[PDB]
């Protein structure tokens, strides 16, 4: 089938500035090459069609450009409703319509460094059978940021899942709460867990850890 | 002025069966090819299946060839998309679209706000709420919704008094098929004893609402 | 009244070989699609370039109609940007080809007992073919240093060999029947509409 590569995953600009996302194709597609929008949450909005087609109600400041694998979009000066994640879509495969990766244009902000709690699973918690670990990232940016469980330094890997909240409307930075979820018997097995972040704003990894029932 | 509402989108086991429709308003519904296309929890947009202005022909992508299929009513401007034998896979927030016909291929016009549709096979469960205590720079606390099902469930902090520094994490779909969500709250280190914070939480599909006291570990 | 001729390419009786595709001119006739639309019993239907709904009521200068079999592991080649055999020495598309590919099984009809070889395609070929081109020359391909005057032997092979197509064998082996339809719109008067 066709793949539809669209660079960069994710990129940070401000107001004002120019902004280009490029969308490649594993084969040639003639201009059959679409943009659209999506706010988080929102419905997806369409903006280019036929590579360089503005559709009708679209600012003009939105423009695109390219033929045959390299497709090009093009902001000229950003605007503060211009915050959303873009798709690429090709369409020369009639009944094979692909969709790229889609490039989110963050408010470019400076580097901010997460603050990490961890909790233990609660004593009500542990009463019903399950235990949980929580471990919490607030307030940093870009949302790249590896967490890591280890037990008794052992590293672990499909125990936990994560969840993250959108862009803040507030500082522009994000959260991230793992859960690590296990049974008791589990629990009592090991004594230490712990919860090593990695993130682009910290000089060296940074783990925060408890020892059960102490 | 085009308008296009998507309803049908619930929950279901896996094997079962579920109708999706589209309302058009505003145009001439019955002389345009439509389109569905559907959005996986944090993934990307995946075309599904289309349907001639006239109803006459009908095309699916491989994932879904004869599992799913579309329809349309242009007496009642509405489109129909019977979604059978459903697979975790299927799992995603489904559109209704409009092709708009400018040219030789299809492009996607206008896009109603979508439903959503998840894939799992258990009955209503009312949430357990967990304390999660903070330690000894402030500090944060919050409280843990486990085994839920299904969505949503709404979160406050001292009954809607306590509104920055909370963040609310979207559910997470464990393995059991129901939902865990986790809600939080960052307070500076020295008013720990003297504030109260209590989760509230309700559930309406399941009718429950609990209160959850918040206190550090002793 | 002249309704274009889609039901003799289709349910022809007989087929070609890839290396010697058929190939059928539509032109002067009204086009009527609904033949692929009612028809449920197609395996692969895949369009570029054109859609197939917005396409009964679009004319054209001219249509061709390629007929041709092969296997359905090289069906997939049967598209724009394919490389491998089939795409390489048989039949080739080019990049910007316009049109509908179409392929359903034929194993109940192109199959036999004792195996049908009726259809056969290109093994060998010195450089790969250009689109809509056919190559049907049974020149002995020479292999190695030696050249190969008409005869075949040592590094002197037949250019040519027949496919194994038995009722016992696998999906991927087994015969497909291929329907090519590329559309052309020239700066000339069109005689093909929906
Ligand atoms: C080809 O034959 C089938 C029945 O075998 C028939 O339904 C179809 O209409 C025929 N094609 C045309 C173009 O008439």
């Amino acid at each position: 089938d066709i793949q539809m590569t669209q660079s960069p995953s994710s990129l940070s600009a401000s107001v004002g500035d120019r902004v280009t996302i490029t969308c490649r194709a594993s084969q040639s597609i003639s201009s059959y090459l679409n943009w659209y929008q999506q706010k988080p949450g929102k419905a997806p909005k369409l903006l280019i069609y036929a590579a360089s087609s503005l559709q009708s109600g679209v600012p003009s400041r939105f423009s695109g450009s390219g033929s045959g694998t390299d497709f090009t979009l093009t902001i000229s000066s950003l605007q503060p409703e211009d915050f959303a994640t873009y798709y690429c879509q090709q369409s020369y495969s009639t009944l094979a319509l692909t969709f790229g990766g889609g490039t989110k244009v963050e408010i470019k902000r400076t580097v901010a460094a997460p603050s990490v709690f961890i909790f233990p699973p609660s004593d009500e918690q542990l009463k019903s059978g399950t235990a949980s670990v929580v471990c919490l990232l607030n307030n940093f940016y870009p949302r790249e940021a590896k967490v890591q469980w280890k037990v008794d330094n052992a590293l672990q890997s499909g125990n936990s899942q994560e969840s993250v909240t959108e862009q803040d409307s507030k500082d522009s930075t994000y959260s991230l709460s793992s859960t690590l979820t296990l049974s008791k018997a589990d629990y009592e097995k090991h004594k230490v867990y712990a919860c090593e972040v990695t993130h682009q704003g910290l000089s060296s990894p940074v783990t925060k850890s408890f020892n059960r029932g102490e | 002025e085009v308008q296009l509402v998507e309803s049908g989108g619930g929950v279901v086991q896996p094997g079962r069966s579920l109708r999706l429709s589209c309302a058009a308003s505003a145009f001439t519904f019955s002389s345009y090819d439509m389109h569905w296309v559907r959005q996986a929890p944090g993934k990307g947009l995946e075309w599904v299946a289309v349907i001639s202005y006239d109803g006459s022909n009908k095309y699916y992508a491989d994932s879904v060839k004869g599992r799913f299929t579309i329809s349309r009513d242009n007496s009642k401007n509405t489109l129909y998309l019977q979604m059978n034998s459903l697979r975790a896979e299927d799992t995603a927030v489904y559109y209704c679209a409009k092709d708009g016909g400018k040219l030789w291929v299809y492009y996607f016009d206008y896009w109603g706000q979508g439903t959503l549709v998840t894939v799992s096979s258990a009955s209503t469960k009312g949430p357990s709420v967990f304390p999660l205590a903070p330690s000894s720079g402030t500090a944060a606390l919050g409280c843990l919704v486990k085994d839920y099902f299904p969505e949503p469930v709404t979160v406050s902090w001292n009954s809607g008094a306590l509104t920055s520094g909370v963040h609310t994490f979207p559910a997470v779909l464990q393995s059991s098929g129901l939902y865990s969500l986790s809600s939080v709250v960052t307070v500076p280190s020295s008013s720990l004893g003297t504030q109260t914070y209590i989760c509230n939480v309700n559930h309406k599909p399941s009718n429950t609402k609990v209160d959850k006291r918040v206190e550090p570990k002793s | 009244t002249n309704l274009c001729p889609f039901g003799e390419v289709f349910n022809a009786t007989r087929f070609a070989s890839v290396y010697a595709w058929n190939r059928k001119r539509i032109s002067n006739c009204v086009a009527d699609y609904s033949v692929l639309y009612n028809s449920a019993s197609f395996s692969t239907f895949k369009c570029y370039g054109v859609s197939p709904t917005k396409l009964n009521d679009l004319c054209f200068t001219n249509v061709y109609a390629d007929s041709f079999v092969i296997r359905g592991d090289e069906v997939r080649q049967i598209a724009p940007g394919q490389t491998g055999k089939i795409a390489d020495y048989n039949y080739k598309l080019p990049d910007d080809f316009t049109g509908c590919v179409i392929a359903w099984n034929s194993n109940n009809l192109d199959s036999k007992v004792g195996g049908n070889y009726n259809y056969l395609y290109r093994l060998f070929r010195k450089s790969n073919l250009k689109p809509f081109e056919r190559d049907i020359s049974t020149e002995i391909y020479q292999a190695g240093s030696t050249p190969c005057n008409g005869v075949e032997g040592f590094n002197c092979y037949f250019p040519l060999q027949s496919y194994g197509f038995q009722p016992t064998n696998g999906v991927g082996y087994q015969p497909y029947r291929v329907v090519v339809l590329s559309f052309e719109l020239l700066h000339a008067p069109a005689t093909v509409c929906g």
